[PDB]
DNA sequence: GGAAGTAGTTACGCCTGGTC
RNA sequence: GACCAGGCG
């Protein structure tokens, strides 16, 4: 849905890094280099950013009022 | 941290350390093992869900020191070790 | 004696060597850092109106996961019994846009989100999100929200690679690539294992006798990372004081028994 | 094994007897202590399945030794009552006492039990035949002589 | 009894009484479906 | 005289049922014991008033 | 984790792993009987027949419908309803949540049926945090329930600082012969380390040899085994532990939706025997 | 003896929903 | 209440 605030495994905060990672990867930079620059060294943290889906945009359209 | 004695035979003390977990229990038993006068010391969590915070100990000494003395000395050594590591850490970080 | 030597001191993490200490005390220090040191985290939220797509439970959990700065001087963080001070973080956000953690207010200047760029919810046109979030001290052993950070250690080992080994220079170059401190002699090359040194597939045939590891007794390479709630040095100091107080409480109860 | 349950979503029904006669009938005739031996083949149906067997092999196999802390912890975990450890079998390069897995396993056997048999780990029948030949001569072989010819 | 109601297709509020009005419809877009709105009262939620 | 499993079960059940209806316990029992446990204690001690008849 | 059971991390659950919400939609229709004898949406007075406790109507509004976002527990009513008398005062036919189900009222809608009667749908959402007994599965057919929930400080950790979110017994691997799960763990670790997802197509996917070589070049053991430490005692395990990233999915067979207990209750009219079903 | 007919069975629970 | 369908072990 929306990017998790913390890594499920070790609790490192990765909420802010997702949008930077997405824009840098779309810019054409190497994903490994981007993830290293962001500070995610453990592959548990890299799993959180690499496998996340922004589903909030696709469901914001329907309101419950 | 409540102590709930279960057995008080000669040179044997079995008790529940209510309020703790593996963290303190393991440190206590491993620092008790190095005492030459202790013949058998161990601990166990009877159930991870029901007795998660009630470790159970068995302290058996040869007889020259009572198990209460052994636990007192072990806790004193734990406190001294923690203080020394704290001093070293504060010296290094500063 | 007991020696502490710092390898790499970063802003959000520290890597140090702990020497002259049994494995039990290292594991106890790691466990106390993980689950004893207290921090501030949102434990209860009062929602006045939430028109967003996320439910109240989801937003409350995301608020609880948001790290909060923990003042050190005002509160006794090494006490066995925690204080009941409650910080009221409020939010009055509406209209199109995305709500960040920097939009939260606070009744206490000290307690506030460390990172103001953490997304909370994406709001559409006309949606309003109003709540007052209450934070209190707690321990990571109860819920993961109160965990100060992350911590782990490993054995301080020196890997011996015999110089009689053909193409040992490739192993030396690999050790240099990984950044591990490496020393070489006339008969062998020693690779201090600051980080996990794993022998490649080609050299696995020598893993038995020609190349072998040597565990330095009572030495561990620790790695403590903070989430911004507390300084890492403060985390380690508070954990050590927690262990000291636990030992003191055990001594007092034991004396009470006799 | 008696229930054929495998913890992959299994559900089991629990019935509470209500009359004292029914409770006595259940507790005397149907308790799980009994029914260890199967009426089908006269053999044990309640026994170790996977981890018990594999851990037993890792314990009692050749060259498997354990440190004092491990021995005390495993004995306390198993529930075995004990106030003194047996004499260690080996000594480490640092002088640390080490216990064999066979001694730890023997700590929980009846003091009168005596039996011999070949298990599934027999790959060289010559060693088993040598052990049987040693046993058949007097039925009470010298323990050190058996330890010389010990086989997995 | 006058009760506050929210339409389905449009989010703007509609006022009527179900017991009296035989026919329920938003009198602006002709929508037969309505939302009972969330009362403006505090709600206490535990963040766990 | 060796009781079978079924004879033992019937004797213990009848004794527990009697105890639950006010029949005095023939031994001393710990407080809080359920009537079935009292009957089992009675049988283990050996004071068994009920006798089984066989053809 | 013996016998296909699964061991899971408490800290991972508390951070959102495998969290889910369950939705149920109750329906109440204002039925129009013959002769103009209609039923009414209202909070019934205690003078009506079949009246439940006055506590069960705590969240109801004067209209007869429960306010949204109001916490509702078992047996609490959502649509207070009274029907014309047919006993041989108005009978009660209100709609309440199922006896074993709780939650929060997410949405209350009001509408009109095909024939013209009023119809209301109430949706209740219940937060289901994973607990013991919930069924988890992988894409390779390894079903299992949570046998234990272990704190993070009790979980083993790797020399690289990796803590498992889940532990599976090795005894379930060889009897099932799922080498694909091990290859998927290797591929998941390689994908996380690379920052590029691994192609696992049926016959043109990345070969296992390439994945092992890439894992070797990334700085890890090619076998996927890593040196692990025991959380409880603090010493490293004797064997190198196989660890990786596997895509696990939580199934809808939750233990909260299956537990059932009946001391005594309703019976069938014909046979006087207990009724059938968890719902009744 | 056929050569067709006829009848009688074909694991045990459990859960969900939907329509009569 | 009995019919159907889908699942679970
Ligand atoms: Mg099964
Ligand atoms: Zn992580
Ligand atoms: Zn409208």
């Amino acid at each position: 849905m929306i990017v998790p605030v913390r890594c499920f495994t070790c609790g490192k905060v990765i909420g802010d890094k997702y949008y930077e990672f997405k824009r840098r990867v779309e810019a054409g930079e190497d994903p490994e280099k981007v993830l290293d620059d962001l500070g995610l060294e453990r592959y548990c943290c890299r799993r959180m950013l690499l496998s996340h889906v922004e589903l909030i945009d696709d469901i914001m359209h329907y309101r419950v009022y | 941290m409540k102590i709930e004695v279960i057995k008080k035979e000669e040179n044997l003390l079995e008790f529940y350390l209510e309020g703790e977990d593996h963290t303190f229990a393991n440190l206590l038993v491993e620092t008790l093992r190095e005492n030459p006068h202790v013949k058998f010391t161990a601990y166990t969590i009877e159930h991870p869900i029901t007795m998660a915070r009630k470790p159970r100990f068995r302290v058996v000494t040869d007889g020259e020191i009572t198990p209460e003395e052994a636990l007192e000395e072990a806790a004193k050594k734990i406190f001294e070790r923690a203080k020394e590591v704290l001093e070293a850490w504060e010296k290094a970080v500063k | 004696g007991i020696e502490v030597q710092i390898l790499e001191k970063k802003e959000d993490s520290i890597k140090f060597v702990l020497k002259g200490v049994h494995v039990s005390f290292a594991n106890a220090l790691r466990r106390t850092i993980l689950g004893e040191v207290p921090t501030f985290a949102v434990d209860e939220v009062e929602f006045y109106e939430n028109d967003s797509a996320l439910f109240d439970e989801i937003i409350a959990h995301r608020l609880a996961m948001i790290p909060l700065t923990t003042p050190v001087d005002r509160f006794e963080l090494d006490a066995l019994e925690l204080d009941d001070y409650t910080v009221t973080l409020s939010l009055e956000a509406e209209g199109p846009g995305i709500v960040y953690s920097g939009d939260l207010k606070s009744d206490d200047p000290d307690v506030k989100p460390v990172n103001p760029n953490i997304p909370i919810v994406k709001l559409a046109e006309g949606q309003r999100l109003v709540f007052n979030a209450y934070a209190k001290l707690g321990r990571g052993k109860d819920h993961a929200k109160w965990q100060p950070g992350f911590v782990y250690y490993k054995y301080y080992t020196i890997v011996h690679i015999s110089k009689s080994i053909p193409e040992w220079k490739e192993l030396k170059k690999l050790a240099k690539k990984r950044g591990l401190p490496v020393e070489e002699t006339e008969e062998e090359v020693l690779v201090t294992t600051i980080k996990p040194f794993y022998i490649p597939k080609d050299f696995e045939e020598y893993e038995g006798k020609e190349i072998w590891e040597e565990i330095v007794p009572n030495t561990y390479i620790f790695t403590v990372e903070t989430n911004g709630e507390l300084p890492v040095e403060e985390i380690v100091s508070i954990a050590l004081k927690i262990l000291m107080r636990k030992a003191d409480r055990f001594i007092s109860e034991l004396q009470k028994l006799t | 094994p008696p229930y054929n349950a495998d913890f992959d979503g299994d559900e089991m029904n629990l019935h509470v007897p209500q009359t004292e006669e029914a409770q006595a009938e259940a507790r005397i005739l149907m308790e799980v202590q009994n029914h260890i031996i199967s009426p089908r083949y006269g053999g044990p149906i309640i026994g170790g399945i996977q981890d018990h067997i594999s851990g037993g092999y890792l314990l009692t196999r050749e060259g498997a030794y354990f440190t004092r802390d491990e021995v005390e912890q495993m004995l306390m975990f198993a529930g075995v009552d004990i106030t003194e450890l047996p004499e260690p079998d080996k000594y480490d390069e640092n002088g640390n006492p080490l216990w064999s897995g066979k001694t730890i396993f023997s700590l929980l056997l009846p003091e009168d039990l005596t039996v011999w048999y070949r298990n599934k780990l027999c790959d060289e029948p010559e060693r088993c035949e040598a052990l049987e030949k040693l046993i058949e001569e007097k039925l009470m072989p010298d323990p050190e002589e058996v330890r010389k010819l010990a086989y997995d | 009894v006058e009760a506050v109601y929210r339409c389905f297709k449009c989010g703007r509020e509609v006022k009527l009484d179900l017991s009296i009005t035989r026919d329920l419809r938003c009198p602006y877009c002709g929508s037969k479906i309505l939302y009972k709105p969330r009362p403006k009262v505090p709600r206490r939620v535990k963040a766990i | 005289f060796k009781y079978t499993r079924f004879e033992k079960a019937r004797i213990i059940g009848a004794r527990a049922l009697q105890i639950s209806m006010g029949a005095p316990v023939l031994i001393d029992v710990p407080p809080g014991i359920t009537p079935l446990e009292a009957a089992i204690l009675e049988f283990e001690k050996g004071v068994i008033p009920i006798t089984v008849i066989r053809p | 984790n013996m016998e296909d059971a699964i061991i899971i991390n408490k800290a991972s659950i508390e951070r959102g792993l495998a969290r889910s919400t369950f939705f149920r939609t109750y329906e109440a229709e204002e039925k129009k009987y013959l002769g103009g004898q209609t039923d009414k949406f209202e909070i019934p007075d205690p003078t009506v027949r079949g009246y439940r406790g006055e506590k069960y109507y705590r969240n109801l509004d004067e209209d007869g419908l429960i306010f949204p976002e109001s916490k509702v527990e078992g047996k609490d009513v959502l649509v207070g309803r009274t029907s014309p008398p047919r006993f041989l005062e108005r009978r009660e036919t209100s709609v309440a949540v199922r006896p074993s189900e709780k939650g929060v009222v997410d949405k209350v809608i009001i509408t009109e049926t095909g024939d013209g009667t009023k119809l209301v749908k109430v949706t209740v959402r219940d937060l289901r945090i994973p607990e013991l007994g919930d069924k988890f599965a992988s894409r390779h057919g390894q079903k299992g329930v949570i046998g234990l929930i272990v704190p993070q400080e009790d979980m083993p950790w790797t020399e690289s600082g990796i803590v498992p979110d889940l532990i599976v017994n090795p005894h379930g691997i060889p009897s099932r012969m799922t080498v694909g799960q091990l290859i998927e763990a290797i591929g998941g670790k390689v994908a996380s380390l690379k920052g590029r997802r691994v192609d696992g197509t049926a016959f043109i996917g990345e070969p296992e040899e390439k994945l092992r070589k890439e894992l070797e070049e990334l700085g890890f053991k090619h076998t996927g085994r890593e040196i692990m430490y025991d959380g409880i005692t603090g010493k490293r395990l004797e064997a190198d532990i196989f660890i990786g990233v596997i895509y696990y999915q939580r199934l809808h067979h939750m233990v909260a939706d299956k537990i059932h207990a009946r001391s005594r209750g309703p019976v069938q009219v014909l046979t006087k025997q207990p009724t059938e079903g968890r719902a009744r």
